[PDB]
């Protein structure tokens, strides 16, 4: 028995593999760059297993297929069919996204069948649990029928707290769900997901040693914002010119001044690579902190079971 | 972020008297009721002798030998007890009971058993001979779920 | 009218010149050290004016009366009575430590009524909650009684879940109170605060002239930690014997690859003050940031309303 | 950083005790006095008897057949219970009741109908003449609020 790794950790490393691969590294120093790359040795480990099958000569498929554990069956056949039909690097720009919208998704169940689905049957049917149970507490509470009447007019005047039961669901359900003229100023721009992804991927290229210009060209290709792409073209095409890359990041609002100004130091340093990887780590952990979507589940949460209660009682 | 204990706690107390409130104003009202009863008997002694003494039924209060005046046979929820040819109706009050049995009344009425007779308790009802009475149909009879097991006669029960 | 300064600001300013005095320069360059050395203008715009009484030749304590908004009558007098009984070094450290005691708990109260509050009743009472909902399916459950005991008795058997209950409660509440042989193995070592204190010191000594030598005697009788301490006297003992600083630093697991390299490029371009301040930037930030804090909330949370639940049902 | 679900419940649970105990020590009180009631009642028999046979209001319980001593008929709210011609009065301990009601006391007294009497529930009285008592005017007496709607009567009431 073996388990898999952890959906944020999954997320991590399928992401820079879809970054990587989409840039043209060979797939072997693709694999060797994600390793080394890593903080929790697992990753590294597997990943240095998975490499020595595809120096062998197999596919990512059939060297990813020595962790039937981590990468399931649904995971290596998305690889397979995309090295079948010469697509390898579009289908793992779909899983990295697959695997980000998996990760989200979990913590923001959780926060405040696997465990999702079961904690959602959970939540979704607590309240109008509760419910049921202290309008089972006998006869002749507030707004009941005696049992004495026909059973069909016992059941419409009820409707009332079968109605708030429905309505605590739909709530529950929507929290579920939902969470996991200036024309310009309109527009989405780049936000700290986009920022995070943009440094790691960056992060990466340069630790595995393309220079800053060769990063820029595939990062520019594989920016999935807009605006942010529309962003970076115009820094490589800065630094491209001869101007310094904290200074072509400067004009631009999404890099804070401590981004630019680390960057500036990394820069005259030729530790690049690492700033980088070290903002990049700082920016995930923000974004995985970023606490709203678990209070007002809970805001929803004993908001309706309390007014189911309140319903019946007037 | 708390304090919810103390805001369902006395949410609960408040509608606890709620429901605890039909149930005390039945059992309140069905307790005014059992007096006007008790207010009504009593009576049955000079209403039993007047009839057996003289075959007839007192037609009135004084000729039963009672309180000249109904409303001397009063109560704290019976405002009187008429004596109407052997007939003793009780009235509740208006003041200090229920709210639907206010102003209502009942009746206690007797039969000629031959030797004796036997009483009778249940709606208002009127005496058309002496051996027949009726419902004093009229809309002001205490209402049956205010009236006691022992108090649910009919005009020709026997 | 006019309104302080941030609880933040007020501690990275009283904190370097403690370190500054302590190192024994004149109070006046002290001063004119860490406004040259601020970011934000407030700041610097008053220490300007400080240090502008105290060459007229007040004390620290008359010079900082000009601003009674910013620094209250309780540490003006903390000052002055360090500049009277000659102790202004060690009064001055006082005043770094509480004002670094007195940021890290505003941060701390005020994390997550606001959302923090909303979030953390929700918390304390969800499980509970749960439980006591439950417990409110019927009768004849594990571990009841029938309705018809005397209250008093029915009470005082369930004792065991009102308990189960409490305990999730405590332990819920401890988690958001706290979080916001081999004998040497058991030693405190140097925490990420004492690293960016560290960082923040030198960088400022760095920055107002000091040499690095200089600058280390004094970090090395100012350190709080007793590890790194002796850690910052091996660093000293080193360099004072010809070694070079980064290499000195290299032998000790608290300073990352990064730190060293960019230290080591720091050594060569003479701009080691600037290095320094952008490192202890970069550390204070990762410092008021701060993942452990999380996972063992979660630990803590499930676990505790699981023991309810098994508790009465056994 | 996180814990205020513990002390906030912890707090909305003192402070709803607070609430509740106002509650809880009058209906309390109301409680301990409707029982200095029911031992003044039952006591009516002797009384009414006392006097329906002899045309005069039984000076005392042992005139009216009762334990010879008050303290003799006490209880657990009540220190006793006297009969001070014809008028029955129920004192409440000074252990094991409420704090605003203790020493204090209520009485039952009579009034003539002419062939029976009628009997009344209030607040303490002394006996004047034999169909007239008067308020027991001294500061003793249980509080208004902590008697029944049916013990209520003034010295007057007919």
């Amino acid at each position: 028995g073996f388990g898999g790794v952890e959906g944020k950790d999954i997320l991590v490393f399928t992401r820079q593999f879809a970054t990587m691969i989409d840039a043209g590294l060979p797939l072997v120093q693709c694999l060797d760059i994600l390793a080394s790359q890593m903080d929790n040795p697992s990753f590294k480990k597997v990943l240095f297993a998975i490499k020595s099958k595809v120096e062998q000569g197999s596919t990512f498929a059939d060297a990813l297929k020595e962790h039937p554990k981590v990468f399931d069956e649904l995971y290596v056949q998305l690889c397979a069919a995309g090295e079948v039909g010469g697509i390898l690097d579009a289908i793992l720009n779909r899983l990295a996204a697959y695997r980000e919208k998996n990760e989200k998704l979990k913590s923001k169940v959780k926060s405040a069948l696997v465990a999702i689905g079961v904690t959602a049957v959970l939540l979704l049917k607590v309240t109008p649990v509760f419910e049921k149970m202290f309008a089972d507490f006998g006869s002749e509470l507030p707004g009941p029928t005696q049992m004495i009447v026909n059973f069909s007019h016992m059941a419409q005047e009820y409707f009332f707290h079968v109605a708030g039961s429905i309505v605590a669901v739909v709530m529950s359900f929507t929290w579920s769900y939902r969470q996991p003229l200036f024309m310009p100023v309109f527009g989405p721009v780049l936000r700290k997901v986009a920022v995070a992804r943009f440094t790691r991927t960056l992060g990466t290229m340069i630790s595995s040693g393309v220079p800053i210009l060769d990063a820029l060209d595939v990062t520019a290709k594989t920016a999935g914002n807009r605006t942010v792409e529309d962003a970076i073209i115009y820094v490589r095409g800065k630094i491209a010119e001869g101007k310094n890359i904290a200074g072509p990041l400067a004009e631009t609002k999404v890099f804070p001044s401590m981004v630019v100004q680390m960057i500036g130091v990394g820069e005259a340093t030729g530790a690049m690579d690492t700033m980088l990887n070290k903002i990049a780590d700082f920016y995930d952990d923000e974004v995985d902190a970023a606490a709203m979507i678990e209070p007002v589940l809970m805001v929803f949460l004993g908001g309706v079971v309390g007014g189911f209660l309140i319903g019946m009682y007037l | 972020f708390t304090l919810i204990e103390l805001m369902i706690v006395i949410a609960i107390v408040g509608i606890l008297a709620a429901v605890a409130l039909p149930a005390y104003q039945d059992y309140t009202a069905r307790a005014q009721v059992s007096e006007a009863i008790l207010l009504a008997e009593g009576q049955k002694s000079a209403v039993t002798e007047y009839y057996l003494n003289h075959g007839k039924w007192p037609e009135n209060n004084t000729s039963a030998g009672v309180a000249s005046s109904p409303t001397d046979i009063k109560g704290k929820y019976v405002k009187e007890v008429e004596v109407k040819n052997g007939v003793v109706t009780a009235t509740m009050l208006s003041s200090g009971v229920n709210n639907e049995i206010k102003g209502k009344k009942l009746s206690l009425w007797a039969r000629r058993e031959n030797g004796s007779v036997k009483w009778f308790c249940g709606q208002p009802v009127t005496r058309t001979d002496d051996d027949t009475v009726a419902d004093a149909k009229d809309g002001k009879e205490i209402d049956t779920k205010h009236l006691p097991s022992t108090c649910r006669d009919n005009f020709d029960a026997k």
